[PDB]
C-alpha cells in the first residue's frame, strides 16, 4: 500500500484530498485533482516495487490546505512469505471532519488468514477538516 | 435628454445665495448620489459635492447642499469674486448612466 | 499624483475616423473597484457622456454610440484608447478622460482637448 | 457597479438538501423533468447556477 488519492468529479475542476506516503513524506493536500480510470503506481518491471508514474492526477485548479507529517513503519523490497506485520485503521465522517484512527502490530503470531483474538486499541492519528461530501474514495498502493 | 437645470442665477457679494437642479424622480430613482461640481473658464472642472450635504478633502465651509424632493439645492455662504462660473449638477439615473445638466453660472456685483 | 492627459488630433474631416488617447499617470488601473471614462461638451450646450470602463475589463458605452466608440486600456504603459466614427458637426466638443468611481461618481477631470470637424 | 455586477454566481437547483458544511460544487446539467437530458438545456432542464 502507498497512499490515498480522492476527489468527486475526477476532472481537475473540484476539490480533492492528496494523500501520499511514498518514503519519508505524508503530505496532504486540498486541491482540485484530474483522476483517472485505473491510475497506477506499482507497476515496475513487475518485480521491482517503486512508485512510478507518481503522476497520476494530472492537473489542479485551486489548492488551499497542506500538511507534512512523518512516515510509518514499514519493509523494503518485494517479496512473498511471512506476513509478520499487522495494521488497522478505522476513518470515520463527521460534520465534514474526517478522523482517521491507526494502529500497527507486529509478529502476529497467528497464521495467515486467521484473524488474531487479541484485544486492542487504536489511537487518535488525525483529523483533517475539510468539510464535503465523501462516499467515493480509493487507496493507490506502490 | 430630460433633465434640466436653470442656467443664471444672481446675488450679491457677502450674502448667501442658491441655485437648483431639477429632473423627474422616476429616472434619477430612490437613491440620489447627487453631486455638484464648480468650473471657472480656462481649466478643468473639479468636485464640491460628491454625496448629500457633503463635501471632500480640501474643503469649503461656505458651500452646502440639500435634497429636496425632486430638486437638488446648492447654497454659498459670504460671496466673494470666485463665484463667477458655471455649476454643473450630476445625479444618478436609472435607464442610462446620464447626467446631461446644463450646468448653473453665477452672477454677482 | 494622478494627472490625466489627452492626446489625438483636432481638426478631422467628417467622412474619416477619429482616435483619442488618454495617458492617465499617478494610477495603477488593474486595483479592485476603480473605472476610467470619457465625457464630451459640445459649445453652448452641456456636457455628454461617451462610455466607460472597468478595472476588470467591463465596458459601458453609451446608448447611442455603441457601435460609434470603441474602448480600450494598457496598464503596462498605463494609457487608455478611444474611437469614434461618422462624426458630425454637432459632435464636435471639448473631451475630457476622467476616473470614476462609485460613491463619488467623477472625481479628477484632465484638461481636454477640443475637437472640430472641417476640410 | 454602474453597469451592474454579474461574476457572482449562486445555486438554484439541487436533488436533494446538502448536509451542513458543505463546500464542494459541480456545474453537471441539471434535468427537472423525467425527461433525460444531454448537451444543452432547454425544456425541463434548468442551469443549476
Ligand atoms: C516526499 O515529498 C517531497 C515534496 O514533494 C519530495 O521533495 C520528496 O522527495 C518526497 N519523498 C520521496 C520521493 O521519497
Ligand atoms: C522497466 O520499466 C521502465 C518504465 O516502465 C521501462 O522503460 C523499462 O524498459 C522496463 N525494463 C524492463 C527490463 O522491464
Amino acid at each position: 500500500i502507498r497512499g490515498w488519492i480522492f476527489g468527486t468529479t475526477l476532472d481537475s475542476k473540484t476539490q480533492s484530498l492528496l494523500i501520499v506516503n511514498n518514503a519519508t513524506n505524508v503530505v496532504i493536500k486540498v486541491c482540485e485533482f484530474q483522476f483517472c480510470n485505473d491510475p497506477f503506481l506499482d507497476h515496475k518491471n513487475n518485480k521491482s516495487w517503486m512508485e512510478s508514474e507518481f503522476r497520476v492526477y494530472s492537473s489542479a485548479n485551486n489548492c488551499t490546505f497542506e500538511y507534512v507529517s512523518q512516515p510509518f513503519l514499514m519493509d523494503l523490497e518485494g517479496k512473498q512469505g511471512n506476513f509478520k506485520n499487522l495494521r488497522e485503521f478505522v476513518f470515520k465522517n463527521i460534520d465534514g471532519y474526517f478522523k482517521i484512527y491507526s494502529k500497527h502490530t507486529p509478529i502476529l503470531v497467528r497464521e495467515p488468514e486467521d484473524l488474531p483474538q487479541g484485544f486492542s486499541a487504536l489511537e487518535p492519528l488525525v483529523d483533517l477538516p475539510i468539510g464535503i461530501n465523501i462516499t467515493r474514495f480509493q487507496t493507490l498502493l506502490a | 435628454s430630460a433633465l434640466t437645470q436653470p442656467a443664471s442665477v444672481s446675488g450679491s457679494p457677502g450674502q448667501s445665495i442658491t441655485i437648483s437642479c431639477t429632473g423627474t424622480s422616476s429616472d434619477v430613482g430612490g437613491s440620489n448620489y447627487v453631486s455638484w461640481y464648480q468650473h471657472h473658464p480656462d481649466r478643468a472642472p473639479k468636485l464640491l459635492i460628491y454625496e448629500v450635504t457633503n463635501r471632500p478633502s480640501g474643503v469649503s465651509n461656505r458651500f452646502s447642499g440639500s435634497k429636496s424632493a425632486n430638486t437638488a439645492s446648492l447654497t454659498i455662504s459670504g460671496l466673494q469674486a470666485e463665484d463667477e462660473a458655471d455649476y454643473y449638477c450630476s445625479s444618478y439615473t436609472t435607464t442610462s448612466t446620464h447626467i446631461l445638466f446644463g450646468g448653473g453660472t453665477k452672477l454677482t456685483v | 499624483q494622478i494627472t490625466l492627459k489627452e492626446s489625438g488630433p483636432t481638426l478631422v474631416k467628417p467622412t474619416q475616423t477619429l482616435t483619442l488617447t488618454c495617458n492617465f499617470s499617478g494610477f495603477s488601473l488593474n486595483t479592485y473597484g476603480v473605472g476610467v471614462g470619457w465625457i464630451r461638451q459640445p459649445p453652448g450646450k452641456a456636457l455628454e457622456w461617451l462610455a466607460l470602463i472597468y478595472w476588470d475589463g467591463d465596458e459601458r458605452y453609451g446608448p447611442f454610440f455603441k457601435n460609434k466608440v470603441t474602448i480600450a486600456k494598457d496598464t503596462s504603459k498605463n494609457q487608455v484608447v478611444l474611437t469614434m466614427t461618422n462624426m458630425d458637426p454637432v459632435d464636435t466638443a471639448t473631451y475630457y478622460c476622467a476616473r470614476h468611481l462609485i460613491p463619488t461618481i467623477f472625481d479628477y477631470w484632465g484638461q481636454g482637448t477640443l475637437v472640430t470637424v472641417s476640410s | 457597479k454602474v453597469s451592474g455586477n454579474y461574476n457572482y454566481l449562486y445555486r438554484l437547483f439541487r436533488k436533494s438538501n446538502l448536509k451542513p458544511f458543505e463546500r464542494d460544487i459541480s456545474t453537471e446539467i441539471y434535468q427537472a423533468g423525467n425527461k433525460p437530458c444531454n448537451g444543452v438545456a432547454g425544456f425541463n432542464c434548468y442551469f443549476p447556477l
